[PDB]
């Protein structure tokens, strides 16, 4: 059993799923032909009375930061952090059957993402 | 007023009257025109068609859309075996047909 | 027989029925009419290689008839023309197919530049002279409106159609092919049909 | 709060605001300027058949104004022109639309 | 437990499934940009030794009417969906030797008028 | 309890599946805009030591005919017949881990198909 | 029971699945408008300690032949599918440490002549 | 018979015979032609191929 | 063994071998010959702007 928690905008949320991926382009002979691109983070969270994530997508237009912490035994195993990001997708779902009815799924597109001793940086000229 | 010379010799006063009339009607015929498409083979080249919009459409009082003379048409049958056509027209009282491909 | 399309098209080449995949026909009152027909060869019949391309190439200049019939109203359209081009081709080892191209007989009047002159004739007489030395079989209605005599006309390195198309139109005369005859002069045609938006007219 | 685009484009025909769906405008120092505008006719409003094509055609030779505004900088671009020809279209029972050139 | 019956061409059929839908085009900013279109009823019934749905699709080209009644409780008719001025535009018949219903027929009806309860959808066919 | 028997090429086979369908075209207001097309018959059969359907396919220049009889419960209910048809698709599959050890599925394109007093015919320009 | 054995390159392999297909093109009115094309064999076998299918695809560019024999377990032979003048056009090797089949090979053969029972399929490959 | 003048000055009877001969062969060679595709690099410009 | 295409094309620019993506060449008996070559710049080498 794992415990994942998300710290965002001064609050705490319970995480259900998480993903992030990177990619490169490849020639017809199998040789890389571009740089690394990607780095979006997909999150699945349990909804509650608060609606802070929605007001961050609509009511505000400033970059933000946040972190996710994974615990295996109870102890801290890994931490994934982002800075200079935006929320580009949002979805709220209700299903009256069971198995966590009220949920929220959103996608973050940030410039810097960090996990462990690994870093990814994007060139956003100003 | 813009004046130009004739493109073919004229040998009397009535010759230039007829030459001028053909030029006027070719220019006036291009003020407004139509272009439609259908699936009916009763549309024939060089004949007249009367167009309208049905009264069952909402808010329509005037129904007439025009009376036209057919100047071109294209017929097609596709690989599934379906027929269709498209055509163009000038107003139905015009006495002079377009200049076309003459040089 | 049931299961019929709204409009049925029939094609005959030299009097015999053609088995086609796609047709196309274009008609105008100030240009040539053109057709393009694709013919297919079936797997259980000889291919274009068993027959031979040069035996297919010997139906140049033959007659073509296209007739379209509307079954609900019983209205038809007819067209007669000639073949002027042939293509034989195949790809990837198939049996091949043939493409027939042509149009109205005036297309074969547009391939011969020359020099002539006419002195003191009228448009009625000049038209007959051009069509007399043609070699193409055609039927014509010769009724121009300008009946006076023109002192001098010159044909200056142009074809028979190009010379005639220029000369007749600068006098404001109707000069086109109506599908079975070549018309010279106003036919005085007043035949009306009705068409409605969303009723047998899919777009305006 | 408002989700405004980076650049806002406004079109006025004879002093009244136009409701368009698509635009194109071309300019050069060596040829004519050309525009093409597609106009919207809503299902609530009268259609192009209730109004009549011959009443739409009274717009030939009228004034057209196009303004472009960049919100994050304050930049602006202005164009004034005239209408030369009009098309009225419709297909499969649709209420129709108008293209101004 | 529900029941449904189809009354077509003077005969009665037993219905296993039914569906109908309506649509309306929407502008990029969220506004409607057209009027209602659609109105096609898809039906899935049992098969037997009679072939009368296929006869109406092939051997006849005339408009027809039909009715579907829904029953609740194992009497007390729940709803009734009616159509008039319609044509059958699809047909399919399957048989499976192993698994549940042996012989079924699926077909789709495209009609001009659709009535269900106190609601009515009418298509403007300019005739 | 249900049975289907296919009589074809002077033999009898046991049918597992059978299907046929027909269709028209409509023009966004529901008005039909073409005529009826389709009429192919798809069959599924269990293969037993007899490669005779495949030999019929390889005889590319000869049409044939066939019948399928449906029996309900513990008597004939329907009969589907075709005439002047060809086999235009053939697949033979063998799965050892799963069930259905050997099966054949194929399609027939015929000029006429008849079932229980209804019939559909195409015109063939010969 | 059911089992099938593939003989190829002087070795025998254990088959877990096999298939092949044929097809013709059909005109809009249902009339055939092509000749038969196809005859590609997809095979699924158990991979055991040696790599010989791989080196015939990579380190050899000559045509080969093979046979597959199907038998009903308790050993009775009923069908034999052979090919001549063929090449290997696809190859994939899969490992999944979960269960069922843990190490398998799937490949495809394209050949000029295919033989099964009393039927044959020959293609035109001119000179 | 259709007659046209030369597009180039001619100064003897042999010049016009050569001028007319070139015009004839250019028109005759358009009666029948070929077009084809391949994946073979041994077809070269100005050479002869037998099909 | 090594896998090679049926036809191999080599392009040299001023005596040096060129790394290209696509190539086109047109030859005529009564007009000009024309070629078009697209050259490939790799992420591990200096770029077009450098």
């Amino acid at each position: 059993a794992f415990r994942a928690t998300l710290s965002f905008a001064g609050k705490e949320f319970d995480v259900l799923d998480c993903t992030y991926s990177l990619k490169r382009d490849v020639d017809s002979k199998g040789r890389p032909s571009s740089n690394i691109y990607g780095g979006q983070i997909r999150l699945h969270v349990e909804s509650t009375d608060d609606t802070s994530i929605l007001e961050n997508m609509t009511n505000q237009f400033k970059p933000h930061s946040g972190s996710i912490v994974f615990k295996k035994g109870d102890a801290k195993m890994k931490e994934l952090t982002w800075e200079n990001g935006y929320i580009t997708e949002f979805t709220e779902n209700i299903d009256i059957v069971g198995s966590q009815p009220m949920t929220i799924t959103f996608v973050v597109s940030a410039q810097v993402i960090k996990i462990g001793g690994a870093q990814f940086e994007q060139n956003w000229p100003k | 007023e813009a004046k130009l010379p004739s493109i073919r010799p004229a040998y009397s006063a009535m010759d230039l009257e007829h030459y001028g009339d053909a030029g006027f009607h070719r220019n006036y015929s291009q003020l407004s025109q139509i272009k439609a498409s259908s699936r009916y083979c009763g549309i024939r080249l060089g004949e007249l068609v009367v167009t309208r919009v049905p009264e069952s459409f909402p808010g329509v009082k005037i129904t007439d859309l025009g009376r036209y003379r057919i100047t071109e048409i294209t017929h097609t049958v596709n690989y599934k075996g379906q027929y269709s056509n498209t055509f163009c027209g000038v107003p139905g009282g015009t006495p002079i047909m377009p200049w076309g491909d003459a040089v | 027989s049931t299961n019929l399309d709204a409009v049925s098209v029939e094609i005959k080449v030299a009097g015999k029925v053609c088995d086609y995949v796609t047709m196309e026909l274009f008609q105008s009152v100030s240009t040539h009419h053109r057709f393009k027909i694709k013919v297919n060869y079936r797997p259980d019949k000889p291919s274009v290689w068993a027959i031979g391309p040069d035996v297919i190439f010997k139906q140049l200049g033959e007659k073509v008839s296209i007739i379209m019939t509307h079954h609900e109203s019983g209205e038809k359209t007819e067209f007669h023309g000639l073949i002027s081009d042939i293509h034989v081709e195949g790809f990837d080892g198939n049996q091949g197919f043939v493409i027939l191209e042509g149009g109205s007989p005036t297309i074969l009047l547009d391939r011969d530049p020359a020099m002539d002159c006419y002195v003191e004739q009228n448009l009625n007489t000049i038209v007959s002279d051009i069509l007399d030395k043609s070699g193409v079989k055609m039927n014509v209605t010769n009724n121009p409106k300008h009946t006076d005599i023109i002192p001098y006309v010159a044909r200056y390195k142009e074809t028979s159609y190009g010379f005639l198309s220029r000369l007749l139109r600068s006098y404001g005369e109707w000069f086109y092919y109506n599908g079975e005859t070549l018309q010279i002069g106003d036919p005085e045609i007043d035949t009306e049909s009705r068409a409605g938006y969303d009723v047998d007219l899919t777009g305006v």
